[PDB]
């Protein structure tokens, strides 16, 4: 999970096409490989509002706190037995 | 040797494996020592109960187990590859087992497992080809200050010299079925000079009960 | 008591272990067994605890915990699961055959054990989870448990004492790692015999789920014994903190190979030269003894002249009491033959579940048979040691233990006998 711990600001992907010589990828998108790194959010939307970018955030999406036990796995009366280990 | 299986054509879900109807009231006997709820506890002895009606588990026997006991097939084929008795290939009438740890080799089981390989032609794995006689190589069966001992199909044959095990492959031969002790002159654990102790009359009941019982 | 060993036969728990009397129920009441059962289960759960808490009794399964603490982890309100004892009859140790004598000569006492220690542990049945190499010992246990039924001993009404117990064998079918407590529930409930982690401890979840003491075959069969005789008579047997009796099985390279049932702090060579007969060839023939069974570390002739047979006196001489099962190896033996072949067997028997023990007992079974011939340098054995260090204390049940001791007991005491192999191999193969 250490790549989910910093607010990135990406843009729109433009046309990739290919280069009719070689097959590559051709593109005109200067702003293409363009990926910005932010501590917060807040500083990530006070970048984009400063250099006037159209920007759309997405919230952080936090992995809940689950309920584990080992023993659990080998229990009496509920269905949460394991069938093998 | 091999934990996967290939359908040969008298190894296959298609292989006629149904238990007797005697066997099928043992496994009523045996289902109901279990909760109810934990039908699944009954795999182990049910399945080895396959083993004694058949001498071996094709995937039929394998797969009887799992249907009558409402448990997934693959719970049944871990429990048939995880412990060493189960045979998934067929073994001779006679398995014999020989223990070859360290309390048994030390007494010299290798001598008798080159006896067993000089009398019956075969090495270890091997099967003879009237298929009366497996031989393999087993680990500690329980039974190391009688070594060295072999296992054949329920028996112990203990203390034994290489004449000893030459003779009990003889009168398997013959037809008669052996005794299951030790070769030599001892009964089954005890000092082989004499008793070193128990010599005493055991006392009996009240002797040494504290007050207050 | 200063001097330990000499046990008196009337002091004997083991009387008929080796088949010299009827092991049925007719012999077994005229050998003290099932008398006064009844004012044994009527004196409640804690009377029977406190008992085998004064009788200093430690786990006779190999680990040696307190028996009583360990049965009284049930002594608990009932939650509405039932409670199970369960006997550990399995003894896939190398070395070890007592478990074999108990069931099969004295299978009253163990059924007597069951009913009095199911009683102070409240539990409702004894799943009595037998070795399945152990066939004719589980008949002859069931016609002894038949026998108790029909005397009404056990089952409805348990010597006319109100309480309902029932007494089951289960079969094992061929797995060493099925004798760990955690991996023998698992084996009872129809899976793969791997241990579980702990906790929770089987007392919180066990078999079923239930709360659950699985105990090897001779604590619970020296129970009724407990009982009746008093806890200060097996308290005044062995040192302080290692009461009691203990059967022992000395094999090997020993004049009389025998299982004898013996005082606890005996010393080793006294018991090796007045029940087996001594070392064969005399004993300045000793090369080592694996004093309890193939998972503790050996002994060399040096240690065992003057070591008692106990488990303190075993831990302060860097190897284990176990299951006091004594492997006796002569001067004549391959000692890395042994001890690989010891690994061998570990790697055999280890049922794959995690990573040190699946991986690294494979490992150290190829450099041990690489040992055997020499065809190693001597920074190898080292680097086995550091093996056996990350095998031991990282796994989940002790065989990781049990197959790294033998190792570094091996290295320990015999590193110039694997330093000259080697040297011989390199020296007659360039
Ligand atoms: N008799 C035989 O055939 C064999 C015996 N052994 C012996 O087994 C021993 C290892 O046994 P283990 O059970 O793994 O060792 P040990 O760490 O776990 O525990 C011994 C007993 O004490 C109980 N216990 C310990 N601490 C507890 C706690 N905090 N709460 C509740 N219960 C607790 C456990 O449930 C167990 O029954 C080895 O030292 C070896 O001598 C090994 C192989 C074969
Ligand atoms: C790999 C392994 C195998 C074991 N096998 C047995 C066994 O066969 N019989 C036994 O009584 N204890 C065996 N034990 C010890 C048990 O874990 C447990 O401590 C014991 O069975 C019950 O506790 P007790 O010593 O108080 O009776 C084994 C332990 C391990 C790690
Ligand atoms: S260390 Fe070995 S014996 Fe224990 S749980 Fe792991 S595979 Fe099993
Ligand atoms: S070592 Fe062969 S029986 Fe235990």
């Amino acid at each position: 999970v250490n790549n989910t711990k910093k607010w990135k600001m990406e843009f729109d992907t433009r046309e990739r096409w290919e280069n009719p010589l070689m097959g590559w990828a051709s593109t005109a998108d200067p702003l293409s490989n363009l990926v910005l790194t932010f501590s917060t959010k807040e500083d990530a939307i006070a970048f984009a509002e400063k250099n006037g970018w159209s920007y759309d955030v997405e919230e952080r999406k936090v992995p809940k706190p689950k309920s584990k036990s080992y023993g659990a796995n080998f229990s009496w009366n509920k269905r949460t037995r394991v069938s093998t280990k | 040797a091999l934990f996967v299986h290939r359908d040969t054509p008298k190894n296959n879900p298609e292989t006629p494996f149904d238990f007797t109807p005697e066997n099928y009231k043992r496994i009523e006997a045996i289902v109901k020592n279990y909760p109810e709820g934990h039908k699944a506890a009954a795999v182990l002895p049910v399945l080895d109960l396959a083993q004694r009606q058949n001498g071996w588990l094709p995937i039929s026997a394998m797969n009887k187990v799992a249907e009558i006991l409402q448990v997934p097939p693959m719970r049944v084929y871990e429990v048939a590859t995880f412990y060493t008795m189960y045979n998934r290939k067929p073994v001779g009438k006679y398995h014999i087992q020989v223990c070859t740890t360290t309390p048994c080799m030390l007494r010299n089981s290798d001598s008798i497992l080159e006896a067993i390989q000089k009398k019956l032609g075969i090495k270890v794995g091997e099967t003879t080809p009237d298929k009366l006689f497996t031989l393999i190589e087993v680990e500690c069966l329980g039974a190391c200050v009688n070594a060295p001992m072999v296992q054949i199909n329920d028996n112990y044959y203990e203390d034994l010299t290489p004449k000893d095990i030459e003779e009990i492959i003889d009168e398997l031969k013959a037809g008669k079925i052996p005794k299951p002790g030790p070769r030599s002159g001892r009964f089954s654990c005890e000092p082989a000079g004499g008793l070193t102790s128990l010599t005493e009359p055991p006392k009996g009941p009240g002797f040494g009960v504290q007050a207050g019982l | 008591k200063t001097s330990f060993g000499s046990l008196k036969d009337e002091d004997r728990i083991f009387t008929n272990l080796y088949g010299r009397h009827d092991w049925r129920l007719k012999g077994a009441q005229s050998r003290g067994d099932w008398y006064k059962t009844k004012e044994i289960l009527l004196k409640g759960p804690d009377w029977i605890l406190g008992e085998v808490k004064t009788s200093g009794l430690r786990g006779r399964g190999g680990a040696g915990f307190p028996t009583g603490l360990k049965w009284s982890f049930m002594n608990k309100p009932s939650d509405g699961r039932p409670k199970y004892l369960v006997v550990n009859a399995d003894e896939g140790e190398p070395g070890t055959c007592k478990d074999r004598e108990i069931i099969r000569h004295d299978p009253h006492k163990l059924v007597e054990g069951c009913l009095v220690g199911g009683r102070a542990m409240g539990a409702r049945a004894a799943y009595i989870y037998i070795r399945g190499e152990f066939y004719n010992e589980a008949s002859n246990l069931q016609v002894a448990i038949r026998e108790a039924y029909e005397a009404g001993l056990i089952g409805k009404n348990a010597c006319g004492s109100g309480y309902d117990f029932d007494v089951f064998v289960v079969r094992g079918a061929g797995a060493y790692i099925c004798g760990e407590e955690t991996a023998l529930i698992e084996s009872i409930e129809g899976k793969q015999g791997k241990p579980r982690l702990k906790p929770p401890f089987p007392a919180d979840v066990g078999v079923f789920g239930c709360p659950t003491t699985v105990a090897n075959v001779e604590t619970v069969a020296v129970s009724p014994t407990i009982c009746r005789r008093g806890g200060a008579w097996f308290a005044s047997f062995g040192r302080e903190r290692n009461s009691g009796t203990k059967l022992f099985n000395i094999s090997g390279h020993v004049n009389n190979p025998c299982t004898v049932e013996e005082e606890m702090s005996v010393p080793l060579k006294e018991l090796i030269e007045k029940h087996a007969g001594g070392v064969t060839g005399g004993w300045d023939n000793l090369l080592a003894v694996i004093p309890g069974g193939s998972s503790t570390p050996l002994i060399p002739k040096s240690v065992c002249e003057t070591v008692l047979m106990d488990f303190d006196a075993l831990i302060q001489a860097q190897t284990g009491l176990g299951t006091a099962a004594v492997i006796v190896m002569d001067r004549s033996t391959d000692i890395v033959k042994a001890i690989a072949r010891l690994i061998e067997f570990y790697k055999h028997e280890s049922c794959g579940q995690c990573t040190p023990c699946r991986e690294g007992v494979d490992w150290m079974n190829k450099v041990m048979a690489r040992f055997v011939r020499g065809d190693a340098r001597p920074a190898e054995i080292d680097s086995l040691w550091e093996i056996s260090k990350q095998i031991e204390g990282h796994t989940i049940c002790a065989l990781g233990d049990g197959a790294a001791w033998p190792v570094q007991g091996l290295i320990r005491h015999f590193r110039p006998e694997l330093e000259e192999r080697m040297q011989r191999f390199a020296q007659q193969h360039q």
